[PDB]
RNA sequence: UUGGAUAAGGUGCCUAAAUAUUCGCUCAUGAGAUCCCAUAAAAGGUGUUGGUUCAUAUGAACUAGCCCUGAAAAUGGAUGGCGCUAAAGCGGA
RNA sequence: UUGUUUUCACUUUCUCCCCGCACUAAUGUGGGGAAAACUGGCUUUAUUUCUUCAAUUAUUUUUUUUGCUGAGGA
C-alpha cells in the first residue's frame, strides 16, 4: 500500500511493470552494479564476482548473483537488503524509441507513462 | 545522379514536384536540362493560378521596382525560379547547384537529338485525380504576358515531323539488324547458341 | 433461343476496354510487400480495397488478406468457386496448368529470364559475353557480305 | 506475416468482481468484451466501465479473468454491425455502422479509422457497444449491400504501388496508368 | 488434448451465448421503450 | 577496354547532419545502384577511397586518396555513413568516391 | 461509391456513330457532329450491330454519377439534331419602333435596326453549322436551325442578348427578340 | 572526447530522415496546414460526407465532419519560403 | 424468476425449366421455380517431406556480415 501510494503521485513521470525472471536475470547480469564500500561511501562497482555480494549480504545467506535474482524475482525475505545493495540501473534509451512520454500507456493514443504490467519486459529489453 | 547530364522532358509534369526532384538532384551534383517547360502542368484551375500570378505581379519594392522581385514570364524561367526557391541559392554551394540547371522552352539544337527522361513521381497522370482541375504553364504564361506560345507550338510540330522521320529510319534499321541476328544465330556454335537461348539473348 | 453464328465473332471482337477483373480465381502478381514478385489467386473480395489472395501451395503465398493496390492483375483466370478453399484451389490450378500458360506469355518469360539471369555465376556471365562476341563476329561478316 | 498490414487491435474477455465485504459476502461478478491495443489497456477500459456503470472502482475490485478472444475463422469474410456511442464537440450521439472483414478486431479498426476520418472523433471519445456478426439479408448500409451480389467483379483502376527498389527516379518513357 | 479442446470450445460458446443473450435483452428493452 | 573498374561508384553528400548542426565525423555517401536499407547493408565493411587530383606534385604524383570505411546505413533509401581517417573537406561534396569490393 | 452504374441510349435509324476514347462522331443526313467527353471517367460501349450505346462508370460517387445522364442526353441530342435539325423559332416584339431584321451572308450575320429607334446596326453572327432565316408564315419570326443544339441555342441566345434594353424600366419596355419555341425540322 | 541509441520534434525541397504504408474527408474566383502563437463571432448554404427520428424508395425534420458566405486598410509579403490537391491539407492507424 | 428445449433461414453451380426469351457490366443477364452436394461443413481410419505444423507469450540455445574502442602493465 505504501509504495503503491508513493508510485501514484509519480505515475505521470515513470513507467513500470512486472519484470519476469528472464528480464530480472538479464538486468542483474549485464547492467547490475553494486554498492561495495563502507556505509555512505559505497563506490558503485559492476558485479563481475560473488565476493562483494557474499561480503555484504552473506549474513542473510545471499552469497551469489543467482541468490540476488531469486530474492528480487520472488519478493523474498531478503528483498530490501538486496535492492538497497543494488545500485540504481542506468538504462540505455529504447532501441526503437518511445511512443510519447507525454501520454499514458493506457490512453487510446500512443503513450508511455503508467503501469505497463507485463509489457515492461520488452521495453526493458530494448533499454538494456 | 551518376550521368554527365540528365535531359528531362517537362511535358505533363507537376511544377512543384518536378522542381523538388530537380533541386535535390542539383544539390547532389547532377546536371540537368529541362526541356519543353511550356507544357508543365500545375494543379488547380487556370483562373486560380492566374490569380496567384497576379498576386505575384502586384509585388514590387515601391521605392524602386528595378530592385523589386523580377517577375519573369517565360515558363522556363518560372520553373527556374521555383527550383531556386527550393534551393539554398544564397550560399556558394547552392549557387553552384542553381547554375547546374538549364531550362528551355521547346527542344533546342543539342537536346532534341538526345534521350529525354521522365520523372514518374511528378507526372500529372499519376499524381492528380482525373476529376480535379489543372492548368498548362505555357497558357498561364501567355495570359501573363509571355506571347511566345504559338511559335513554340510550330517549332514543336516541325521537330515532331523530323523525329518521326528519324524514328521510321531507326525502326527499319532495327528490323534489318534483327533479321541479321536471327540469320547469324544459326552460324555460331551450338553451345554458344544454347547459352544465348538459355539466358534470353 | 440461340444466337446462331453472330455471337462468336461479335462477342470475341467486342474488345472491352477493361479486361482482367477481380473475380475469384483471377491470377495476380504481388508488387509490394514481403510477398512482392510472387503470384497469387484472388479467392474472394472483402471490401473494395481489400481482397483475399491464396497463392496455392505451389507459389508460396499463404491465404491472406491483402489491399488490392498491392496487386497487378494478369490475363489468366481460373473458374474456381466463390468459397473454394486451398486444397480445391491447388487441384484446379494443377488441372488447368494456368501457371504453365502464364510462364509462356511475355511477362512470364521475362520474369523467368530475369531470375535465371541474375542467378548467373561469374563463369556463365563470361560465357554469355563470349557467345555474344562470337555472334557479333558472325553478324559483322554477314553484314559486310550484304554490301 | 505483414506487420505493415496488421493493426494492434485485439478483443479481450474480462471478468471482474468487487472485493467481498461484510455487507455482501459474494458480489455479482461482471464480464465484458473490450477491444484494445493490449490486455493492460483492455483492463483499464474494463475498470473505467465498471466505475461508470456500476459504483465499482479498481481500488475496491479484483480481476477474476482476462483472456484474448481469437477469431474462429480468421480467413472467412463476414459482415459486422456495430452499435456505437461517441460524443462530438457539441453533443453525444449513438450511431449504428456496418463493415465486413475477417475479424471483429479488424472491423473495429475500420470503425475507428472511419470515425476519425468522417467525424474527427478521437478514440477517447468512442464507446463501442454491441458489435455482432449479421446475416447478409439483414445488412442495412448500401455500401455493403453492394458487396454481396451473386458474382462480384470490377476493374483494378488503382495506380501501381511498386517496391522502393523499382521506384526509380528517372524513367525512360512515360508509364501507363491503364495497364490492365 | 481432445477433452481440453471440448471444454475449451464449451467455455467460449457459453461466453458468446451470454453476449448474444444480453444483446437480445437490450434490443427487446429498446423495442419496449419505443412504444 | 583497359583500366578495369572492380569498384562501385558513390557520391559524397554532406556530413552526418541535422538541421543547422553538423557532425563531420561521418560522411553521407550515396551508392550508385542501391536505394534501400537492405541493399545498403550489403556494403558495410567495405573500404572507401576518395581519390582526388591536386594542383602540384606531392610524391611525384598529382593524385592522392583519403581512405575511409563504410560503417552503417543511413535512412531508408540506401544512403550510408562512412568514417574516413581524416574528415573529408566540404569542397568535396558532390564528388565521386570508390566503394571497393575489398575486404 | 457504387461499384458499377450504366445507362443505355438507343441509336436511331439513319445515323452512323463512331466512338473512340470517348470522342464521339455522329453522322446523319443533316450533317456531322463531334463531341469529346474526355473530361469524364466513362467506359463507353457502342454496339453497332444491335444499335445503342452503353455508358458505364465504375466506383462512381454521386457527383460523378450525375454526369452519366448528362452524357446520355448529349448523345441523344446529337442523334436528334443530325436526323432532324434543331429549330429555335424567335419573335421580334416591339411597342412603337418595329425592329428591322436583315439576313445576309447566305443566312448568317443577322443585322437588326431601329431597336427603340436607335438607327444603329446591331449585328450578330451565327455559330458554325447554324443558319438563321425568317419564317415564311409569321412576319415577326426568325428561324435559327442546325444540327448542333448547343450552337443553335447559343445563336438564339446571342440574338436575344444583343438587343437588351438599357436605362429603362425593363418590365415596361418589353421590346426585344425572344425564343418563342424550341422544336425540330 | 570516441562510438551507440534516443527525447522534443520531424522525414517533398530548402533540411538529416518516408514523394512510406494503410483507411476515410476536403476543391476553396482570397483552401488548409505544430501547445504558447500571433484573432474571429452571431447567423446562414439545395456543397459534399456520414448518422438519428418520423411518413408508402420516395417526402420531411434534425444532427455534425470538411468546405463555402458572413470576412474591409493603408510601402510589396508571407502555413518561415518554394510550393503542394492519386497532398507536401484535415482525422486516425 | 436463471438455465433448459423448439421453429425457419443460412451454400455453390462452368446444372436444368419458364418468362424478358439476347433484354447483360459479362464469354451473358433480370425475375420466377426445381436439382445434387462438384463446391462448402461435419462424422470415422492411416499419414504430415503432397501440403501445413501458424501467431503471441513464457522458458532456452545458437548464427551471417560488420562499426567503434584497447585504459593498464600487478
Amino acid at each position: 500500500k505504501a509504495t503503491k501510494e508513493m508510485l501514484k503521485i509519480v505515475e505521470p513521470y515513470v513507467t513500470y511493470g512486472y519484470p519476469t525472471l528472464s528480464t530480472v536475470r538479464k538486468l542483474l547480469y549485464k547492467r547490475g552494479y553494486v554498492r561495495v564500500g563502507k556505509v555512505r561511501r559505497y563506490a558503485r562497482k559492476k558485479i563481475q564476482d560473488n565476493a562483494d555480494i557474499s561480503k555484504h549480504l552473506g549474513k542473510y545467506n545471499v552469497h551469489g548473483i543467482e541468490d540476488m535474482v531469486y530474492q528480487l524475482y520472488t519478493c523474498g525475505p531478503v528483498f530490501k537488503k538486496v535492492n538497497n545493495f543494488l545500485w540504481a540501473f542506468k538504462l540505455k534509451p529504447p532501441r526503437k524509441g518511445f511512443k510519447a512520454k507525454r501520454h499514458a500507456f493506457n490512453e487510446p493514443r500512443p503513450g508511455d507513462w503508467g503501469n505497463r504490467e507485463a509489457h515492461i519486459n520488452e521495453l526493458i529489453n530494448r533499454m538494456i | 545522379m551518376y550521368k554527365k547530364e540528365y535531359v528531362i522532358d517537362c511535358k505533363g509534369h507537376l511544377l512543384g514536384r518536378l522542381a523538388s526532384l530537380i533541386a535535390k538532384e542539383l544539390l547532389n551534383g547532377q546536371r540537368i536540362v529541362a526541356v519543353r517547360c511550356e507544357d508543365i502542368n500545375i494543379s488547380g484551375s487556370l483562373y486560380r493560378n492566374k490569380l496567384k500570378y497576379q498576386e505575384f505581379l502586384r509585388l514590387r519594392t515601391n521605392t524602386n521596382p528595378k530592385k523589386g522581385p523580377l517577375h519573369l514570364r517565360e515558363p522556363s524561367k518560372i520553373l527556374w525560379r521555383c527550383v531556386r526557391g527550393m534551393l539554398p541559392h544564397k550560399t556558394y554551394k547552392g549557387q553552384l547547384a542553381l547554375k547546374k540547371l538549364k531550362v528551355c522552352v521547346g527542344m533546342p539544337y543539342p537536346y532534341d537529338k538526345k534521350k529525354k527522361y521522365v520523372l514518374p513521381s511528378a507526372l500529372r497522370a499519376f499524381r492528380l485525380k482525373k476529376h480535379r482541375r489543372y492548368c498548362r504553364l505555357g497558357t498561364l504564361s501567355s495570359r501573363v504576358g509571355w506571347n511566345y506560345d504559338t511559335l513554340v507550338k510550330k517549332n514543336e510540330v516541325l521537330r515532331k515531323q523530323v523525329s518521326k522521320a528519324y524514328y521510321k529510319k531507326k525502326v527499319n534499321n532495327l528490323n534489318e539488324k534483327k533479321e541479321i541476328k536471327t540469320e547469324a544465330l544459326n552460324l555460331i556454335n551450338p553451345e554458344q547458341r544454347q547459352v544465348l537461348e538459355n539466358f534470353g539473348y | 433461343v440461340e444466337l446462331t453464328e453472330e455471337e462468336k465473332l461479335y462477342i470475341s471482337k467486342k474488345n472491352l476496354l477493361f479486361k482482367r477483373f477481380v473475380e475469384p480465381g483471377r491470377l495476380c502478381l504481388i508488387e509490394y510487400g514481403p510477398y512482392a514478385g510472387k503470384l497469387c489467386f484472388i479467392v474472394d473480395i472483402v471490401t473494395i480495397t481489400r481482397v483475399i489472395v491464396d497463392g496455392a501451395f505451389i507459389t508460396g503465398v499463404p491465404r491472406m488478406v491483402i489491399p488490392l493496390k498491392r496487386l497487378k492483375l494478369l490475363k489468366e483466370r481460373i473458374k474456381i468457386n466463390k468459397n473454394c478453399k486451398s486444397g480445391f484451389l491447388r487441384k484446379t490450378v494443377n488441372s488447368t496448368k494456368v501457371l504453365e500458360e502464364f510462364n509462356n506469355s511475355k511477362l512470364g518469360k521475362k520474369m523467368i529470364i530475369k531470375k535465371k539471369r541474375d542467378e548467373a555465376t561469374d563463369f556463365e556471365r563470361f560465357q554469355v559475353y563470349f557467345a555474344k562476341r562470337e555472334l557479333k563476329k558472325k553478324m559483322t561478316t554477314i553484314k559486310n557480305k550484304k554490301n | 506475416i505483414d506487420n505493415s498490414l496488421n493493426t494492434n487491435i485485439h478483443q479481450y474477455h474480462i471478468v471482474g468482481r468487487a472485493i467481498p465485504t461484510a455487507k455482501d459476502k459474494n458480489p455479482n461478478v461482471y464480464r465484458m468484451c473490450i477491444f484494445a491495443k493490449n490486455d493492460t489497456n483492455a483492463k483499464s477500459r474494463f475498470w473505467y466501465f465498471m466505475k461508470k456503470i456500476n459504483k465499482l472502482k479498481k481500488s475496491n475490485g479484483e480481476l477474476l479473468a482476462c483472456e484474448q478472444i481469437k477469431e474462429r475463422f480468421p480467413l472467412r469474410v463476414k459482415n459486422y454491425g456495430v452499435l456505437l456511442r461517441y460524443d462530438s464537440r457539441t453533443g453525444t450521439h449513438n450511431m449504428y455502422k456496418e463493415f465486413r472483414d475477417t475479424t471483429k478486431e479488424g472491423a473495429i479498426a475500420q470503425l475507428y479509422s472511419e470515425m476519425a476520418g468522417r467525424h474527427r472523433a478521437r478514440a477517447s471519445s468512442i464507446n463501442i457497444i454491441r458489435i455482432s456478426e449479421i446475416s447478409s439479408s439483414l445488412v442495412r448500409r448500401p455500401h455493403i449491400k453492394q458487396l454481396l451480389k451473386r458474382r462480384l467483379r470490377f476493374p483494378a483502376l488503382h495506380l501501381p504501388t511498386l517496391q522502393k527498389e523499382y521506384r526509380k527516379k528517372f524513367a525512360s518513357k512515360r508509364p501507363s496508368t491503364y495497364r490492365m | 488434448k481432445q477433452i481440453q479442446k471440448k471444454e475449451l470450445q464449451k467455455i467460449n460458446h457459453d461466453y458468446y451465448k451470454g453476449v448474444a443473450k444480453a444483446v437480445k435483452k437490450k434490443k427487446k428493452r429498446e423495442e419496449k421503450k419505443a412504444k | 577496354l583497359q583500366a578495369v573498374r572492380l569498384y562501385e561508384k558513390g557520391v559524397i553528400l554532406g556530413y552526418k547532419r541535422s538541421q543547422r548542426n553538423q557532425d563531420p565525423n561521418f560522411t553521407l555517401i550515396s551508392i550508385k545502384n542501391v536505394n534501400t536499407k537492405k541493399h545498403a547493408q550489403f556494403y558495410v565493411g567495405k573500404r572507401v577511397a576518395y581519390v582526388y587530383r591536386t594542383t602540384k606534385h606531392h610524391d611525384g604524383v598529382k593524385i592522392k586518396c583519403i581512405w575511409g570505411k563504410v560503417c552503417r546505413t543511413h535512412g531508408n533509401s540506401g544512403v550510408i555513413r562512412a568514417k574516413f581517417k581524416t574528415h573529408i573537406p566540404p569542397k568535396a561534396f558532390g564528388d565521386r568516391v570508390r566503394i571497393l569490393m575489398y575486404p | 461509391k457504387t461499384i458499377v452504374s450504366t445507362q443505355k441510349v438507343l441509336i436511331p435509324e439513319g445515323v452512323k456513330v463512331a466512338i473512340n476514347a470517348r470522342k464521339v462522331t455522329v453522322s446523319g443526313k443533316y450533317g456531322t457532329l463531334r463531341r469529346s467527353f474526355r473530361h469524364l471517367p466513362i467506359d463507353i460501349r457502342l454496339n453497332k450491330l444491335k444499335k445503342y450505346i452503353k455508358v458505364v462508370m465504375w466506383f462512381g460517387v454521386p457527383d460523378s454519377l450525375a454526369c452519366i445522364r448528362t452524357v446520355c442526353t448529349h448523345l441523344k441530342n446529337m442523334f436528334t439534331g443530325v436526323t432532324k435539325k434543331f429549330l429555335y423559332k424567335m419573335r421580334l416584339v416591339h411597342a412603337h419602333f418595329p425592329i428591322n431584321s436583315n439576313i445576309v451572308d447566305n443566312n448568317t450575320r443577322i443585322e437588326i435596326r431601329n431597336y427603340l429607334g436607335e438607327k444603329s446596326v446591331r449585328f450578330v453572327k451565327a455559330l458554325p453549322g447554324v443558319v438563321i432565316e425568317k419564317s415564311p408564315n409569321v412576319k415577326d419570326e426568325i428561324y435559327v436551325s442546325g444540327a448542333d443544339i448547343e450552337n443553335v441555342s447559343l445563336t438564339a441566345a446571342l440574338i436575344h442578348q444583343s438587343v437588351l434594353c438599357r436605362n429603362k424600366d425593363i418590365r415596361k419596355f418589353l421590346d426585344g427578340i425572344y425564343v418563342s419555341e424550341v422544336t425540330t425540322v
